């Protein structure tokens, strides 16, 4: 009785099984694919530069909260 | 006719003076509308005259003041004129109050099968079910059959109401409210029983909402009481007024600043404007979390839109609403003896028009000959309706 | 008597009439009811007569005011005719303001004994408990059976306010309302101790009851103070006019769209009504998660659904009951000197027929024959109650 | 000139002197403004004079009772002098009207097309995007350059606005508010074309920020209308009398406290002085967790300070602030249909102004010889702009 | 003196007449206190006589209407009388406003220090610091020895307040409120400075508070002007009257019903007293989680108490405690412009005694012998401050 | 700089290592000990008795949610 992936759910039938299909939210949604877990690409902003105005921070470091947030090493 | 124009326009002096006319003078005592028959102080029994007043073959001066499309501002000459603030209250006590709570107590055994026989739905499947031979299962196929044909009843009595009186032009909604409603309730239920035998699945959804309503239109009965009945009304107010005239303001807000948080970060929770649109609706509400936890590019940004979003929405906005909807509830509780009685003339006159065939009781307490003759006559005939009233001459 | 019918049908006029009477003329003087000794402008000191105005034998003056039965609607004829103002303020200066902080104190210690006695009480076992020789084993034994006598007494006290005045028919509650919680407050409390007896662990969930209820009728005491006397007041009202009317309103609201929602989804913490009646209650006082994460078929219309949900009863109808209690805060506390006059002598009146024995205290301000004669004979008597005013006449 | 310096102060009696005046007497009739053509009870259709009342050469009586800095408080000269409410309603209703929801059409098309080319924008690269040839990358460099072609032009027309009138010295922000937003939102978005070929990646946090004003600079439009015009003014007094009167009574207790509690404790979300006051930003909001789970050294200090800000902020000060913005919400109701007029005449007047070239558009209702003489000569010309008037003199 | 008994108990007309006084009439004339020196209408310049409104010697009239605690209920004889409403703001405008924003300044300058001083604790080390050479650690001694030398001067000058007019029996808060905020601050921080020299780590904890206080302190001198003072009057009678008489109706629902949950369930996060009065104090505030997830005995039980408190304190009590805040806000928002002249003449009293030797200051506009003769002498000698009106006659 | 196990947290110094010592909330508290976790004893209220009123629902069974629960195995 389930939608496939790609099928409306959220209206008749919701999604299969949730390694793949997840709903979304949009309204008249489609079973989509989940994307892969990928890690803080090129682009980021290394320790010790200005992250949450032009880029993110890195994988290994904290933006975290202020208004200029540098990154941070955790303790 | 002068005596339905006086009532179609608003004028309660102009109709005020028709309806207590006592012209005492020879050949003047036949044009009078009011015939006092003694005195006694305080006490005044005077016999008064229904000849276009309840009269329904005609544009009756009721059947006029109570269908009128919420203009003509004197409205509530029910209680400004009386020869027929008891005609109403004659009518109710004797005939129409013991009618109007069978109607509600049917609307109550309609809504405990509806709300059974969707409670007991089978969930497999998604074509029209066939039952096999269950006592709970013969018993919920009359359930449903029984639950269709409130729909079909609503729907042609509804469409019965368009047709007779003509609403048009922005006066379905401020007049007729609530015989929309149940409009709207019937065809939730017919397109459900559409989809039902269309083999889909989401017949249920249409009516789950034919439910909901179906239940809050039960407050309809409400209107009419003189405790009870102020809910309904200022539940329709505030919705036809105050959220519909606010909602375009909100609206420029929430897809003002739901457009700008998309298209600021690109990750879950805000990648489309849909669930954008309701995570900005949690915030207005108060239902939202203000938690930044999750690192974005632009997060800092974000917090500067997010705090100017909740700050001026839910602040602002939200307390700008309930106060112009305090307004709106402590105006019409002011007001409320008055606003009580023309949605009872609305249901008595309803329900009179309902049997149209009872014609015994629909005339009020019997013709006389009070003239005693006429300007060339000597015989005549009225129905007549004395009342007794309690004003005081010092 | 015409001055107890006066009384009994709110009639200020007439009643300061026959309280403030000066016949000065021969053969009348001794048909007035204020003597006025001496007057030294602006003081003016009048001896009043008190034959039954405070005479607790038949129906006197102030019984009758006090025991009316929220009707009678020029009620607070207390600082209205006065006489009586200042025998009241003398009755409480002098003999009935010990007796009822007396009385708060020994509540204020039976609620201390009473919520030590339930703080400690065994966990383990179900069956009534046997304590053995401890210092703190049997002082907590004479805590519950202490406990247990103040529900007997206020169980005994509340059924002879039932027979001794009996209020019925829709008059429970406007009037009487805060003797009916201290009797509810009983008979949780003799529910708690039969089920103790009877071995049922459950006997704890009658005495938590009586014990937040216990709590909470300490502001019976509140009424009667000036200042802090208003908050007793206004939360009867919220509850008995503004809160109880509302909650056929909203109810019809929750149970339609709790039955819409439980046949719409089928899953966990929607599965039954009693648990969607929770989580919509959650919703509409605001503490709800709008948190649409897990998958449902008909996920979509459930939003649909549960935003006309929020937008329907924790906008509109959760401040429409708000603005409703404001306005009876507000008329409340304007007329609050009033408002509290009533209570007190409703607590004098009380408290002096609970001795029925100092009838030297119950008597005011001593014999006086001012009459001087009577009609026929040579010598009077009457009860004086002296006052002296502060008036001015230019 | 007399005329005028009477607007220019607030003067309605002398203003509704000139303006009706009507001065029948040989040598005299030459020197009246109002010239009474015919009157037929009620009726009475008279031809009155433009002379400096819509003469846009020198101070015309509109331009100085429009353009007046929010002094001069005997304004609403508009319903209380009457040969000029019926002449903006004369300019609206014909020339206006369509002018001004042209403008409306356009600056709605204005947000979809910046609304969509900012929806769309490139991710990856912070170089200022070269697009090749696509039907979708083509038609989106066309909608980013007409948002910026609007963004110059609410620029140019917003310095054209200050240096035309010269408001200035707290006079900026209570008349001219709505102006200096679409000059706000205009400088946002050059701010936003700088940074782009400026090859900064930071570009669209200043276009988002002009892109949630530009569609909050839609309820401009709204101010002019009868209904949905009260919503725009009071969002202004809201913001400008109380929110920003309030900021400075609140912020001294966010940064009082969160200066407190970052001493207390040095530890996770209250490390800085930033994150600090965000934590406390959201418990005076209503949103915000007071889960004391975490160990820290102060921790009971902690939870004295916490619940004593939140009692203080979130209970006295934040009611207090919507308590005040509750008054000022239903005083601006109450004023509404005056408050609605001058703000059609502040874009009547500008939207003539805006042409400049269509003279015969611009006077109104012809020109008319009806002095017949002059006090030395035999012919005369005037504006006439005759009105009907319906009231009654007994 | 007459005239000021007039001042200390509330007499407008008296207070009016003998400063308005011109008894113009030989041998008469040195009575008088008023001379006009010259009309010219509608101006009007008389010479005043400042004997004992200004005089600090004896009790001066002012010194007297400023200092009157809270009773003579014809307050604000400032704006009322009028020789002194412009006495009042010559001392400001000319003397006192300078010395104002001078104390303004330093008590800024004092709090920033004070709440750097405290941003840069040392952390580590129980004992009082020792600070070896540094350049930030040099100046930060410095920045603790400041801070608690301000702490001592409020301390003696909180003492010199109340020996020197002695406030007592109630009258400490409702007069005096603002003066034993600055005194409760002090005595935090002298705690703090016992604590710390003790080798005690729970130093921080008091300073803390001194350190919150010390800035809501702050505004104080919002208090004065005209605009913003309003907002430091009502955060006062909203915590003295509303606040605190509300908190006992409230605090017998919290401890009755945490009392009746605590025996109720006994697991965690209700084991205790303290932590249960914790959970429902977060539900009345709207702060709470109503997750009914973990299993209890009693757990049906337990969620009939906890929906019949949050429905009774969150929706009555709370409501109820903003309705009657609300009432108190609009209240003393429309006599503003009276409230706000009170607490500038207590500041411009105040910094007069802060010097007590610039006495050529002290003196208002001059000697002059405006009398000519006297009763028996022929010289005379008056303090005169003329004041120019503009009041009408026609 | 700890506080031992039966002194006063949350004023001077935070409680020791979370083997042990939470503090807890009581406004003077003292660092006490963990209980044992023990699992449902006797007392209990077996699947398809009334749970939240007498008795707590055993280990393998919720009780979950309603006016009367009944004690349900899971699904
Ligand atoms: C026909 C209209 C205008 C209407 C139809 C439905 C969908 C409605 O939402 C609205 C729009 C709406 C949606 C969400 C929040 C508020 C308003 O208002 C009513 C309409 C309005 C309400 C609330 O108003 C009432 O039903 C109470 C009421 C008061 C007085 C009445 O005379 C009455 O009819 C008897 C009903 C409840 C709903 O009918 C309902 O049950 C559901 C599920 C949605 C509500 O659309
Ligand atoms: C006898 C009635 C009508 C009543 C009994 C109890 C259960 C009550 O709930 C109500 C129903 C109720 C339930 C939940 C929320 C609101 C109302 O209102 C009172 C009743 C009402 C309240 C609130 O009102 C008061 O007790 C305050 C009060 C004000 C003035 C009084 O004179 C007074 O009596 C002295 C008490 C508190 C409770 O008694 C209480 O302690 C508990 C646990 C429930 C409350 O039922
Ligand atoms: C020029 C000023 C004074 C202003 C500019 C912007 C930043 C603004 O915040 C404020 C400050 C502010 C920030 C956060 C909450 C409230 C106020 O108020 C307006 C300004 C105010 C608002 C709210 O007011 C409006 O825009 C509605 C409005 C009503 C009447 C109008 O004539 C109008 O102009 C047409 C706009 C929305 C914002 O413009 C907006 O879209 C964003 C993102 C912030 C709002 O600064
Ligand atoms: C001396 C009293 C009566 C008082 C002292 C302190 C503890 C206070 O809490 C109160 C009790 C209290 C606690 C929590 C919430 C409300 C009230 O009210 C004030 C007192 C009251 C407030 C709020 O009132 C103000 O300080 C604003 C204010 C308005 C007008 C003023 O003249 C003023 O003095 C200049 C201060 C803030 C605190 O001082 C504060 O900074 C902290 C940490 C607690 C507040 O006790
Ligand atoms: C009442 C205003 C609510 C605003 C919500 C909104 O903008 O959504 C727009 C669309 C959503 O369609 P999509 O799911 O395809 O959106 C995908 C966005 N790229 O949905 C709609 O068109 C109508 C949604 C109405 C639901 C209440
Ligand atoms: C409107 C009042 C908000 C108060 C916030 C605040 O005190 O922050 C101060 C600074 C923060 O700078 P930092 O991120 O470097 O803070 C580090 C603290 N040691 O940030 C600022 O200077 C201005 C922040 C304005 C953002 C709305
Ligand atoms: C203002 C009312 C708040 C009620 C809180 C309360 O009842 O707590 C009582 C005690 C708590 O002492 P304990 O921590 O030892 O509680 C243990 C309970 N068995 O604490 C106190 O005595 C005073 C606490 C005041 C903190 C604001
Ligand atoms: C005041 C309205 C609250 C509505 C709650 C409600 O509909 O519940 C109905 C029943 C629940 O009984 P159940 O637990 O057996 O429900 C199972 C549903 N299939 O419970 C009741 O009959 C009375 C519940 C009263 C608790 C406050
Ligand atoms: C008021 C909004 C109603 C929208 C709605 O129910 O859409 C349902 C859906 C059903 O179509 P469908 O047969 O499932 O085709 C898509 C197959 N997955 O329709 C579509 C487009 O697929």
């Amino acid at each position: 009785d389930c939608a496939k992936e790609g099928e409306v759910c959220s209206w008749g039938k919701k999604c299969c099984d949730l390694d793949n299909f997840y709903c979304p939210m949009e309204f008249i949604p489609h079973c989509k694919k989940y994307k892969p877990y990928v890690p803080v690409t090129t682009n980021c902003a290394k320790e010790g530069e200005v992250c949450g105005w032009g880029s993110k921070c890195c994988h290994g470091l904290d933006c975290p909260l202020a208004f200029i947030p540098y990154c941070e090493k955790y303790r | 006719t002068p005596l339905a124009l006086a009532a179609s326009s608003g004028k309660i002096g102009v109709l005020a003076y028709i309806l207590q006319r006592e012209i005492h003078e020879p050949e003047c005592r036949h044009l009078s509308r009011k015939f006092t028959e003694w005195a006694y102080g305080p006490v005044h029994s005077s016999l008064y005259d229904l000849s276009c007043i309840d009269t329904c073959e005609k544009n009756s001066v009721l059947e006029v003041i109570a269908y009128s499309s919420s203009e003509t501002p004197n409205r509530h000459d029910m209680l400004l004129v009386e020869p027929l603030n008891r005609l109403l209250q004659d009518k109710w006590d004797r005939f129409v109050k013991r009618i109007f709570y069978f109607n509600f107590f049917v609307y109550c055994l309609y809504m405990i099968i509806f709300t059974a026989a969707a409670y007991y739905r089978p969930v497999e499947g998604l074509p029209p079910y066939k039952l096999k031979n269950t006592v709970g299962d013969y018993f919920r196929v009359t359930g449903e059959i029984l639950s269709v044909s409130g729909g079909v009843y609503f729907f042609f009595r509804g469409i019965q109401y368009f047709l007779q009186r003509r609403p048009s032009l922005k006066s379905l909604f401020v007049d007729s409210y609530s015989e929309i409603l149940f409009f709207v309730q019937s065809l939730f239920m017919l397109v459900s029983v559409v989809l039902y035998f269309s083999q889909r699945k989401e017949y249920v959804a249409s009516m789950v909402f034919s439910l909901a309503m179906g239940w809050t239109n039960m407050l309809y009965y409400t209107r009419g009481f003189q405790q009870m009945g102020i809910y309904a009304v200022m539940i329709e107010k505030m919705i036809l007024r105050d959220l519909c005239r606010f909602m375009f303001v909100y609206l420029v807000f929430l897809f003002g600043f739901s457009t700008a948080v998309v298209t600021l970060i690109e990750d879950g929770k805000y990648n489309s404007l849909y669930s954008t649109c309701l995570e900005l609706f949690k915030f207005t509400i108060g239902m939202g979390d203000l938690e930044f936890t999750e690192n974005y590019d632009f997060k800092a940004v974000f917090i500067i839109l997010l705090l100017a979003y909740v700050i001026l929405t839910y602040i602002l906005l939200l307390n700008m609403l309930i106060a112009l909807m305090g307004e709106t509830v402590n105006k019409i509780a002011q007001e409320s003896k008055n606003i009580w009685k023309l949605q009872r003339a609305i249901t008595i006159l309803d329900t009179e028009k309902s049997f149209l065939k009872c014609m015994r009781k629909a005339f009020r307490s019997g013709k006389l000959l009070q003239v005693g003759f006429t300007p060339d006559g000597k015989d005549d005939y009225r129905w007549c309706f004395r009342v007794d009233e309690v004003n005081w001459t010092t």
